[PDB]
């Protein structure tokens, strides 16, 4: 509800 | 971290009117990826928040276009086009560009409407009280707008101010109104020692009121 | 079809940790990161942090850091909250949310977590029928109530005749009044409905484990 795919890796 | 402040705490609004809220954020919102993830949620009487707009302006499945996102960088705005007492609750800008997410303090729009009497019941105590040595007199003022009434209990026809517990429920989303409850809370002993009970919706201005008794010993 | 289903509210004691639990159903629970809200008194909204199924990624609110612990179970599509070293101002209603992945993904929130932070032992309300001082009306339509007195903690949960009589009802707020809260419901039904037919007030306190049932009985007159 806040950012689309906000978990991102790196 | 981000603050989010919206403007105004609260709006009032006629039924087919429109609605402007404002939600202005501390830093910009735009991201490196060239996306502003700017949300805005509802948050309707009873229940989980509901996001309605994200991105901007992207409406949320479901929701009516009469909802409109707008803004850029620091300034935001939610506009209805024309409201309907559905829409009431509170709003909320919450912003997911930079960590940690924070939310505005929101917005309640309530809806205007004609005024309305309060629908005026009183109760004596139960059997079951009595018998456990409890004495409550009950009284409901339902369905009334504007949300500004205020009881005033009697006991043999003399006013009582203590023992007196209030609530209020939220605006009804079908007809607008507000309710409240009243509760006068005495021993069985100070019940059994009096005979009528007056329940009256009051106001703040020299208005008539709206009354209801009864009595212990008839019917 | 997509549902966040939270744990049931909890009285706990300050000093102890509390596990909330959210079983996520309908969806990859590992493609989609989850998210946790408090909300203080059904005002202010505050995020808590989030966490990614797939990879374990936990980011925290700075807030919250040393109070909460995001954990996942991917056996059973469940998402934990650990609260830790719990105080009054933890009190509150805890939410969690599932993220969108794609852009065009829905996003849901659970139905919320109630939180009461006391030392109180919990009390069942007592229960008691409302019905009218008088015999007759002039209304065409008749209110009936139910008073839900001195329980602790909260919530309760009120539904008349089982939950078929739903319109015209308003349950209030409930009050705190000597460490215990009491609320009040109305319903109101057709004056031709009443007393022929019978109304009767449900009322469940998780807390106690009790589910009761009051018939709302006529003022013989």
């Amino acid at each position: 509800q806040f950012r689309h795919d906000s978990g991102y890796e790196v | 971290d981000v603050v989010m402040t919206q403007t105004p705490l609260t709006l009032s609004v006629t039924i087919g009117q429109p609605a402007s809220i404002s939600c202005k954020s501390s830093q910009s919102l735009l991201y490196s990826d060239g996306k502003t993830y700017l949300n805005w949620l509802l948050q309707r009487p009873g229940q989980s928040p509901m996001r309605l707009i994200y991105l901007v302006s992207k409406l949320d499945s479901g929701v009516p276009d009469r909802f409109t996102g707008s803004g850029s960088g620091t300034d935001f705005t939610l506009k209805i086009s024309r409201v309907e007492a559905e829409d009431l609750g509170v709003y909320y800008c919450v912003q997911g560009t930079h960590f940690p997410f924070t939310f505005g303090s929101g917005t309640k729009l309530e809806i205007k409407r004609a005024d309305a009497a309060p629908t005026v019941s009183i109760f004596p105590p139960s059997s079951e009280q009595l018998t456990s040595g409890g004495a409550s007199v009950v009284c409901f003022l339902n369905n009334f707008y504007p949300k500004d009434i205020n009881v005033k209990w009697k006991i043999d026809g003399s006013e009582r101010q203590n023992g007196v517990l209030n609530s209020w429920t939220d605006q009804d989303s079908k007809d607008s109104t507000y309710s409240m409850s009243s509760t006068l809370t005495l021993t069985k002993d100070e019940y059994e020692r009096h005979n009528s009970y007056t329940c009256e919706a009051t106001h703040k201005t020299s208005t008539s009121p709206i009354v209801k008794s009864f009595n212990r010993n008839e019917c | 079809e997509v549902q966040l289903q939270q744990s049931g509210p909890e009285l706990v004691k300050p000093g102890a940790s509390m596990k909330i639990s959210c079983k996520a159903s309908g969806y990859s629970f590992t493609g989609y990161t989850m998210n946790w809200v408090k909300q203080s008194h059904g005002k202010n909204l505050e995020w808590i942090g989030l966490i990614n199924p797939y990879n374990g990624v936990t980011r925290y609110n700075q807030k919250f850091k040393g109070k909460a612990t995001l954990i996942v179970d991917k056996s059973s599509s469940t998402a934990y909250m650990e609260l830790l070293s719990l105080t009054s101002e933890d009190s509150a209603v805890y939410y969690c949310t599932r993220e969108a992945k794609r852009e065009w993904d829905e996003t849901y929130w659970g139905q919320g977590t109630l939180v009461t932070v006391s030392a109180a032992k919990t009390t069942p309300p007592s229960v008691y029928p409302l019905a009218p001082g008088s015999a007759a009306q002039t209304n065409s339509m008749v209110t009936l109530g139910c008073l839900v007195k001195g329980y602790f903690p909260e919530p309760v949960t009120v539904t008349w005749n089982s939950g078929s009589l739903s319109s015209g009802v308003h349950t209030f707020p409930a009050v705190l009044q000597s460490d215990l809260y009491t609320l009040s419901s109305s319903v109101t039904v057709p004056s031709s409905t009443w007393p022929s037919e019978t109304v009767t007030c449900n009322v469940a306190h998780p807390a106690s484990s009790t589910k009761v049932d009051k018939k709302i009985v006529p003022r013989d007159c």
